[PDB]
C-alpha cells in the first residue's frame, strides 16, 4: 500500500501539472503523459484493482478520484485525435474505473457527479479501439445500476442513451456488444425519456429485435437476455407507435418472443412476458397474430409461476388476448 | 443487467 500510495502520487502530480497549463490560459509546454510514465502507472493501479482488498486500500486514498480525473484531463487535452499511448492510458484508467465503481455506492456518485469526466466517457464510445469502447461502456454499465436520482439525470444529460445505442449498430465483437448492451439495459429503466431516445435512432429497434436470436459463440445468453431486456424496457412505447410496431412484426419479432416463453432462463421468459403484455394492448392486428400462434395456450402456461413478473406479464397479456377473440375464431366469422 | 468487474 506504499506502492500504491505512489502510483496515486505520480498521478496527481502528473493531473495538477495538467491543470496549471490549462489555467496558463485563462484571462510552458503542453505536458505529454508518456514524459510522466503514466501509462505504467495506471496499468499497476488497475491489475491491483481486481483484487477486493486492494480496492479498500485504493479507496482510502481516493483512487477513483483520481484515476477519473487523469482521464477527464488527457480526453480534455487531446480529444480523439490522440495517440495510441493514450488510447492505452484511456482503457488501463476506464479497466479501473469499471472495479472500482462496482457494487460501491460513493464512487458511483462521485463518478457521475464529474460532468467533465462523464462527457470524456461518452465520448470514447466514438474511439477508433473498439476495445476502448467495451472498457467505457462497462464503466457506464455500473454507473447505470442502482443510479441515485443526480446520478441518473447526468447519465442523460451527457447523451450516453444515444450515443451507446448508436455504438450498438457498429460493434463487430460480442464482447463489446455485450457491454454496451449492459448498459443500455440499464439505462432503459431509468426513465421515459431514456426509453424514447433509444426508440429514436434509425435502425435501433430492428437491431435489438436482431439480438433476440443471437448466436453466441460462448455458450451464453448474456446477448439475448440484454437486448430483450432493453426491448421489454422500451415495448411500453413502441406499443404506442405504429411504425415502430411494423418494425417488430418483419423481424419477427412476435414468433421469437413466444420462443422465449419456454427458455430456461427467467430473466428472457419475464423479459418477454413484459413486452407480450405491452404488445398485446390495443392492437388487433397484433392480437389476432398471437392468437394464430397459440400464444393463449403459451401463456396460460406461466401464469402459475413463482416469479412475480413472469406471472404477472403472462396474466396480462392472456387477459388481453382472451378480451379480443378474432372474429375468424368466434367459431367462425 | 447489472454490475461488474472489468471483464
Amino acid at each position: 500500500h506504499h506502492h500504491m500510495l505512489h502510483l496515486l502520487e505520480q498521478i496527481r502530480a502528473y493531473c495538477e501539472t495538467c491543470w496549471e497549463w490549462q489555467e496558463a490560459h485563462e484571462p510552458n509546454p503542453m505536458p505529454a503523459p508518456v514524459e510522466h510514465q503514466i501509462c505504467p502507472a495506471v496499468c499497476v493501479l488497475m491489475k491491483l484493482s481486481f483484487d477486493e482488498e486492494h480496492r479498500h486500500a485504493m479507496n482510502e486514498l481516493g483512487g477513483l478520484q483520481a484515476i477519473a480525473e487523469l482521464l477527464q484531463v488527457d480526453c480534455e487535452m487531446y480529444g480523439l485525435t490522440n495517440d495510441h499511448y493514450s488510447i492505452t492510458l484511456r482503457r488501463y484508467a476506464g479497466m479501473a474505473l469499471t472495479n472500482l465503481t462496482f457494487g460501491d455506492v460513493a464512487n458511483k456518485a462521485t463518478l457521475c457527479s464529474m460532468k467533465g469526466c462523464m462527457r470524456a466517457l461518452v465520448a470514447q464510445l466514438k474511439s477508433e479501439s473498439e476495445d476502448l469502447q467495451q472498457v467505457i461502456a462497462s464503466v457506464l454499465r455500473n454507473l447505470s445500476w442502482r443510479a441515485d436520482v443526480n446520478s441518473k439525470k447526468t447519465l442523460r444529460e451527457v447523451g450516453s442513451v444515444k450515443a451507446l445505442m448508436e455504438c450498438a449498430l457498429e460493434v463487430k465483437k460480442e464482447s463489446t456488444l455485450k457491454s454496451v448492451l449492459s448498459a443500455l439495459w440499464n439505462l432503459s429503466a431509468h426513465c421515459t425519456e431514456n426509453k424514447a431516445d433509444i426508440c429514436a435512432v434509425d435502425g435501433a429497434l430492428a437491431f435489438l429485435v436482431g439480438t433476440l436470436t443471437y448466436r453466441s459463440q460462448t455458450n451464453t445468453l448474456a446477448i439475448i437476455e440484454s437486448g430483450g431486456g432493453i426491448l421489454r424496457n422500451v415495448s411500453s412505447l413502441i406499443a404506442t407507435n405504429e411504425d415502430h410496431r411494423q418494425i417488430l412484426r418483419e423481424n419477427n419479432c412476435l414468433q421469437t418472443l413466444l420462443q422465449h416463453l419456454k427458455s430456461h432462463s427467467l430473466t428472457i421468459v419475464s423479459n418477454a412476458c413484459g413486452t407480450l403484455w405491452n404488445l398485446s394492448a390495443r392492437n388487433p392486428k397484433d392480437q389476432e397474430a398471437l392468437w394464430d400462434m397459440g400464444a393463449v395456450s403459451m401463456l396460460k402456461n406461466l401464469i402459475h409461476s413463482k416469479h412475480k413478473m413472469i406471472a404477472m406479464g403472462s396474466a396480462a397479456a392472456l387477459r388481453n388476448l382472451m378480451a379480443n377473440r378474432p372474429a375468424k375464431y368466434k367459431d367462425a366469422n | 443487467a447489472g454490475e461488474s468487474l472489468y471483464e
